[PDB]
C-alpha cells in the first residue's frame, strides 16, 4: 500500500486524521478521485470610480 | 453609480431648400382600371335632336 502525507496548520483539523482512496495517475475527471477542483483561471480589473 | 463603456453619437444636420419650384402629381385607383375592363372613354358627340 502506498501513501502520501499532507499537512495543514489549519484549527479545526487540530488532532483530526482524515483518509481515503485518491489516484496519482489522472489529472482529469473521473468517477475514481475523492474530489475534482474544476478552476478558471481569473483576472483583475483596476478602474476609477465614483460611490456616494 | 453603475460603470458601462458607450459610444455617443449626436448628429448635428438640417435639410435647406432654395428653388422656390415644385411639381406633384397623384395617381389613384390604379388598381381597379388594370383590375376592371376600362375601355374607350369614346365622347359621342351631340350629333341628333340635342341641340
Amino acid at each position: 500500500y502506498d501513501y502520501t502525507i499532507a499537512r495543514i496548520s489549519d484549527l479545526r483539523m487540530k488532532d483530526k486524521i482524515v483518509m481515503t482512496f485518491i489516484l496519482p495517475n489522472e489529472s482529469e475527471p473521473h468517477p475514481l478521485q475523492h474530489g475534482v477542483l474544476g478552476f478558471i483561471p481569473e483576472y483583475l480589473v483596476d478602474f476609477n470610480m465614483i460611490r456616494n | 453609480q453603475r460603470i458601462g463603456r458607450e459610444i455617443r453619437l449626436t448628429p448635428r444636420y438640417r435639410y435647406f431648400n432654395f428653388l422656390p419650384i415644385m411639381l406633384v402629381i397623384n395617381v389613384i385607383n390604379l388598381e381597379e382600371a388594370i383590375a376592371q375592363r376600362t375601355a374607350l372613354d369614346v365622347n359621342e358627340t351631340q350629333v341628333t335632336p340635342a341641340s
